[PDB]
């Protein structure tokens, strides 16, 4: 599971 | 295989994670991403929104707008 993370609060 | 190229870095605040049984996209809270290892087979049929729980269901958001929403080169495996 190749994946990120959101730079929104 | 599901272990799947490439990769990011740390957990931080509520995540995104990747079908390996197609590719589709979910929003998950990070005590999600923090069980899901690059080993973990995370799918759609497993996926907590049941409105959402299928490779032939949608998303929250598309992949060029996601991927637009971190500033990365999302998307361009095409697979
Ligand atoms: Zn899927």
């Amino acid at each position: 599971a190749r994946t990120k993370q959101t730079a929104r609060y | 295989g599901s272990r799947r190229a490439s990769v990011g870095s740390e957990f931080t605040e509520s995540a995104w994670v990747r079908c390996d049984d197609c590719f589709k996209w979910r929003r998950i809270p990070a005590s999600v991403v923090g069980s899901i290892d690059e080993s973990s087979r995370w799918i759609c049929m497993n996926n907590s929104d049941k409105r959402f729980a299928d490779c032939s269901k949608s998303q929250e958001m598309s992949n060029e707008e996601i991927n637009e929403e971190l500033g990365i080169g999302q998307d361009e495996a095409d697979a």
